[PDB]
């Protein structure tokens, strides 16, 4: 196949393996060395429980990973859409640079004034305001109680070396997304998953077909392109 | 696209596409639960000259 | 959030739209009841604000 | 925050004041001043006039079914869904135990006073390592 | 109205305020344009209704010299208000101290050139407001400046501004 | 800044001053309710202009108080903060964490990290300046600030400011 898509693989697959944990990570890893699973194949070859498997699926589900499929041949199928995963990764990372820079630039600012007593949160500015009648302490409006200066402008340097660090771990990431906006988008279909069906046992009861019904004529949500 | 035949239910709502797209006549309708989540957003599709003519 | 096993979650959430609902108004058309205990109903905001002394 | 409202008169500061309270008209006055303090006074009695928790705990018990402006096709539903949360809270086996000692005390004929006492008896511990079981029954005893 | 959004940061770039429009309407029904005043000239027609109001009072009971002014103006405004209006002496004091231009003559032979010049009422009377004598400092301190206008015209009519203002 | 604009005002009077000289009454409040005011619309409000031919011509009683309003259309003198101008103010409290200028009818105060770093700071200085080569917080203490942004809130009008351009600060 398309070495861009082997390259593809394997960013799901260090995506998976750096970000997340060890079961996902065998999960996925599963279903790229074999091909579209039942849950029954899957829970053989791993020798586990629904209850284990459950929270899994659901975070996958949560991060637009694994695209289900449902038929009887009721038959569970589990594959992914490639550019429902390039999207929702692409959508991901710039919320991720773009939360952390504004972090990082909130951050860099100094602190405010912190009141033990109330335990909540003060601005700078908002302490400006807050200045007693001698500029000793700053004044409480409610504790009537000196306001004492956080600990994050010290966490500048470290929401700065956070962002480097991220950056440095997913630049190869970058580099793949780069490689994928040369080639070109691809899309998956649960078909195009069983044309290359990787075989994991020999006595599957769910058969790997996809058989749709005469007349099926709906559009269904998750299934269908513009 | 069709629109589903939409039948009120209890606290929810119902829709079966006939849609009718085989060879045959294909009178075959998938009664499915209308998601609250695809209402919301078939209506955050809509154009604001449309609510105009809808009241809106 | 956790492993949903996709029978208990969608009752779950109709019963989570069948008690804002009946939070809302408990006038209905009559498939529920829907009280609390003891055996007087849970006065809802129709009964709040309805005619004769309802709030208005 | 202290969470704190005191009381003073603004004109005679004597003490925490020596104030009344004319509830006739809901008014509160420093007798020695004879100022108001403040006004409009909320009802004490008109409440209880009006209309077990600390058995039942924090969480709150609510038994449920049919009325006369419903069906009998969903209220057997709702008799059948009364129980699907009975095992999120463990107050499914303390009113268990509750009616079992209701029967226990109704049945030696015990009055109110017992029943009540018996409840605050197993409300008390409800769950030890010394508890342990002992067949559910030698703990209501 | 939708929470009227219109974020416009402000400067001095034609990046106008949210209120301060340039075409407004008058309680006449004309069309009232947008005012702004220079420092030199807001400190000269102050003292007109100053005085105005003063002779006013003294009717009322009937029936270019800033040392004299920073008191004079202070027992009168103590006279009708109350002491609080230290901050009103302090804004005075900075319309009379860094105003380019002292004498109200050269003020007014400024704005009998501008009313022919017919330059841009923001921009001159931000000009006027501040106090520089050459251009290209003046550039390098406001990007305004920089950009707006260019340099051997903002230059030429900088020296026939600056010869008429008493220097400091 | 220093601005002129027409301005309609609405005020009100007791029902006891309903005697013959009330129309000069009127403008004397007028006087000490325009004079010494800060809105966040308009900023700071200096003085009155053309006290001659003022309009207020007639007047509403209230329905329930023998009080009656009066509306007052006029011209005034107002100043208007903004965002990016420099100005050379005058500096009367200083603080360790910056000094306070006071620009006009604002306090405008530059924060820790808003000062240049290269500025030679020094802590020994009664009031605390902030001095490289000329710009010494004295009794004219006339530093050139720049008021990037005035903050207007609840009533108490704080602007910000800063000296972190070349010949800013300096005079
Ligand atoms: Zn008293």
């Amino acid at each position: 196949d398309r070495p861009i898509d082997d390259i593809v693989k394997n960013l799901l697959k260090f995506v998976v393996r750096g970000f997340y944990g060890g079961s996902f990570v065998l999960v996925l890893d599963a279903i790229l060395f074999h091909s579209v699973l039942a849950e029954d194949d899957l829970k053989q070859l791993l020798s586990i429980n629904k209850t284990e498997l459950g929270p899994l699926i659901a975070r996958l589900r949560s991060d637009r990973l694994i695209s289900i499929h449902k038929q009887r041949e009721e038959r569970v199928y589990y594959y992914v859409k490639y550019p429902h995963a390039i999207d929702a990764i692409k959508w991901k990372v710039h919320q991720v640079v773009q939360r952390l820079k504004d972090d990082l630039d909130k951050n860099s600012e100094p602190n405010g004034y912190m009141c033990p007593i109330c335990l909540t949160k003060y601005t700078q500015l908002e302490a400006v305001q807050l200045l007693n009648f001698d500029r000793t302490e700053f004044l409480c409006s409610l504790c009537d109680e000196p306001l004492v200066e956080d600990d994050s402008g010290k966490k500048n340097k470290e929401k700065q070396d956070k962002l480097n660090r991220l950056m440095d771990q997913i630049q190869p990431i970058i580099d793949s997304l780069k490689k994928i906006d040369d080639s070109r988008i691809e899309e998956n279909t649960f078909e195009i998953a069983l044309a290359r069906l990787i075989p994991p046992q020999n006595q599957s009861h769910a058969a790997y077909t996809y058989n749709p019904k005469k007349g099926s004529t709906m559009f269904r949500p998750g299934d269908s392109a513009p | 696209n069709t629109q589903p035949t939409i039948r009120k239910d209890g606290l929810k709502l119902v829709g079966s596409w006939k849609k009718d797209r085989a060879t045959g006549d294909a009178d075959e309708p998938e009664l499915r639960v209308l998601s609250t989540e695809e209402i919301l957003n078939i209506f955050k599709h809509i154009s604001v000259k449309d609510f105009t003519s809808l009241g809106f | 959030h956790n492993g949903a096993p996709h029978h208990a979650i969608e009752e779950a959430e109709s019963l989570l739209q069948f008690h804002v609902a009946t939070y809302m108004d408990n006038d209905i058309a009559g498939q529920p009841q829907a009280l609390q205990k003891s055996g007087r109903p849970v006065k809802s905001i129709r009964a709040r604000l309805k005619g004769k002394e309802g709030r208005i | 925050p202290n969470l704190n409202i005191v009381l003073t008169c603004p004109e005679c500061k004597v003490y925490p004041p020596k104030i009344v309270e004319r509830f006739s008209e809901g008014d509160v006055v420093c007798a020695l001043c004879g100022l108001v303090l403040s006004d409009k006074l909320v009802d004490t009695r008109s409440e209880w006039r009006t209309f077990n928790p600390l058995l039942d705990g924090n969480n709150l018990s609510t038994r449920i079914g049919k009325g006369e402006t419903t069906d009998m096709r969903f209220t057997k539903e709702l008799n059948k869904a009364q129980g699907k949360n009975v095992m999120d809270k463990k107050d499914n086996e303390v009113q268990a135990a509750f009616a079992k000692i209701t029967m226990l005390c109704d049945a030696a004929e015990l009055p109110k006073i017992v029943k009540d006492c018996a409840k605050e008896a197993y409300k008390l511990c409800h769950d030890e390592k010394t508890l342990k079981g002992k067949s559910m029954e030698s703990i209501m005893a | 109205r939708l929470k009227k959004v219109e974020e416009e940061e402000n400067a001095a770039t034609l990046q106008l305020g949210q209120e301060f429009q340039l075409k407004q309407i008058n309680h006449q029904g004309e069309e009232e344009e947008l005012i702004a005043l220079n420092l030199s000239e807001a400190r000269l027609v102050i003292k007109e209704a100053l005085v105005e109001r003063r002779r006013a009072f003294k009717r009322s009971q009937k029936k270019e010299t800033r040392e004299k002014e920073l008191e004079s103006i202070d027992v009168l405004l103590e006279q009708t208000t109350g002491g609080n209006n230290k901050d009103l002496k302090n804004t005075m004091q900075y319309l009379t101290n860094f105003s380019r231009f002292r004498d109200q003559e050269t003020v007014g032979a400024v704005i009998q050139l501008l009313k022919s010049t017919g330059l841009h009422p923001f921009e001159v009377a931000q000009l006027g407001s501040l106090a520089c004598d050459t251009a290209d400092e003046a550039k390098t301190l406001i990007p305004s400046l920089n950009n707006k206008i260019s340099d051997d015209e903002l230059e030429r009519i900088l020296k026939e501004l600056s010869n008429l203002e008493t220097l400091y | 800044m220093f601005f002129i604009k027409d301005l309609s005002l609405n005020i009100t009077l007791h029902p006891s001053f309903f005697g013959p000289r009330m129309k000069q009454y009127l403008k004397t409040k007028l006087l000490e309710e325009v004079e010494g005011s800060c809105t966040g619309k308009f900023g700071y409000i200096l003085c009155v202009l053309d006290y001659d031919n003022i309009d207020i011509q007639r007047g509403r009683i209230l329905p329930t108080d023998g009080s009656a309003e009066f509306n007052v259309k006029y011209r005034a003198v107002v100043f208007k903060p903004f965002k990016g101008e420099v100005v050379d103010g005058t500096v009367v409290s200083c603080s360790q964490h910056g000094f306070e200028v006071q620009v006009g009818p604002m306090k405008v105060f530059v924060t820790k990290h808003l000062m240049p770093q290269d500025l030679t700071f020094n802590a020994g200085s009664n009031p605390p300046s902030y001095q490289s080569s000329e710009d010494v917080i004295t009794i004219k203490s006339r530093i050139r600030v720049k008021i990037e942004g005035c903050i207007s809130q609840v009533s108490s009008i704080h602007a910000i400011g800063s000296i972190k351009e070349d010949y800013l600060g300096a005079i």
